[PDB]
């Protein structure tokens, strides 16, 4: 269906926030792998959470790219409409054709 | 060395859909840098090689955490900037038509 | 530094998960019992035309295109060559999409997944997209494997 540039751009920011949360959840697991005074049990528990987040990050970075393409085709679709098509909505031709005359 | 009619309209289209976008292409550098990093730790390779981003740090991995949060705000502010610039052009197009 | 290097390695292979056979099965369970590459191609294209939910049809589109790029990664599992017969299956999807609707959802999800999954080899990717004839319109609008798909003369029309 036909989407607008404004609606397709605001939907990109929704899919951007989902990619941020999985990114921050992975990055703290790499931090607790790098603690100097780290404990024996936290380095076993954190690694079990790792493959479930990894294939979830790819499914969010793919939908981010897919909505970068759908806004690009909606951007160019609105530029070809500009010009004499926007002013084909007035219903007072006799008032302007005597004002310019 | 001739060309075709199909071969001309295939380069007439690649130019028309070519964008350079510095805030967006810098964010995907961070998303790409972690998937290749958590790819190798699943397999088991972790060595003192400089082909990847880094091996194991407290400061420099948190420097990647800062880079993941800085470029997110640069991308978020740029989408907001394209939002308000599209709203303003629609208003002046309507008040001129008024 | 070498002790914290190696201590994470002992917990790496041993106790996290099993080697991936069971958690990664989307629609391709095996290749010996359900090999069926003509027979699978008839029932899968009819599955796509019975889909109206646009989000979960792309949740289905991405979950096949990850494992298809992961299938061609490993070599000699059943065959030394597998990249030839997969191009006939994706090509009839685009021509079936172009009948009912006017979009590039199979095309745009081919571009998005190929530039994301970070374990495939660079040389095997371009060799299969050269053979697929109907995704040439969306490959030129989008990602960087249109650089090696172009001529040596035709870049002098692009650079100008």
């Amino acid at each position: 269906e036909g989407r607008t540039y404004f609606e397709s751009l605001c939907e990109e920011e929704q899919s951007l926030q989902e990619s941020q949360t999985h990114l921050l959840n992975i990055l703290d697991i790499l931090s607790v792998l790098a603690d100097p005074r780290s404990s024996d049990d936290l380095l076993t528990e954190s690694l079990k959470k790792l493959p479930d987040l990894h294939r979830e990050l790819i499914n969010s970075s793919i939908r981010l790219r897919y909505d970068k393409y759908q806004t690009r085709e909606a951007q160019l679709l609105e530029d070809t409409k500009t010009g004499r098509d926007v002013a084909a909505g007035v219903q007072n031709p006799k008032s302007i054709s005597e004002y310019y005359s | 060395m001739p060309l075709s009619q199909k071969q001309i309209d295939q380069v007439r289209t690649k130019v028309h859909y070519s964008e350079v976008d510095t805030p967006f292409n810098k964010y995907l550098d961070i998303l790409g840098k972690v998937t290749k990093l958590t790819g190798s730790i699943i397999n088991g390779t972790l060595s003192n090689d400089d082909s990847k981003i880094e091996k194991l740090t407290e400061q420099n991995i948190s420097q990647l955490k800062e880079s993941a949060h800085l470029r997110f705000l640069d991308l978020q502010s740029s989408i907001d900037t394209k939002k308000v610039a599209d709203e303003n052009w629609e208003t002046c197009q309507q008040e001129t038509l008024a | 530094m070498a002790e914290q290097t190696l201590l994470s390695k002992l917990n790496a292979l041993s106790q996290k998960v099993i080697p991936p056979a069971s958690p990664s099965q989307a629609s391709i369970l095996t290749e010996e019992v359900i090999r069926n590459w003509p027979e699978r191609s008839k029932t899968l294209c009819s599955d796509f035309t019975a889909l109206e939910s646009n989000d979960e049809k792309e949740d289905w589109l991405r979950t096949l295109f990850i494992e298809l790029f992961d299938f061609i990664n490993k070599n000699d599992e059943n065959s030394p060559l597998k990249l030839s017969d997969v191009a006939s299956f994706t090509n009839e999807l685009v021509n079936h999409e172009r009948q009912v609707s006017q979009a590039s959802i199979v095309g745009k999800m081919f571009i998005a997944v190929s530039s994301t999954v970070p374990n495939i080899n660079d040389l095997t990717t371009i060799s299969l997209c050269k053979l697929i004839p109907s995704l040439h319109e969306e490959l030129f609008k989008f990602s960087w494997i249109s650089s090696k798909l172009l001529n040596k003369e035709q870049t002098t029309l692009l650079r100008h």
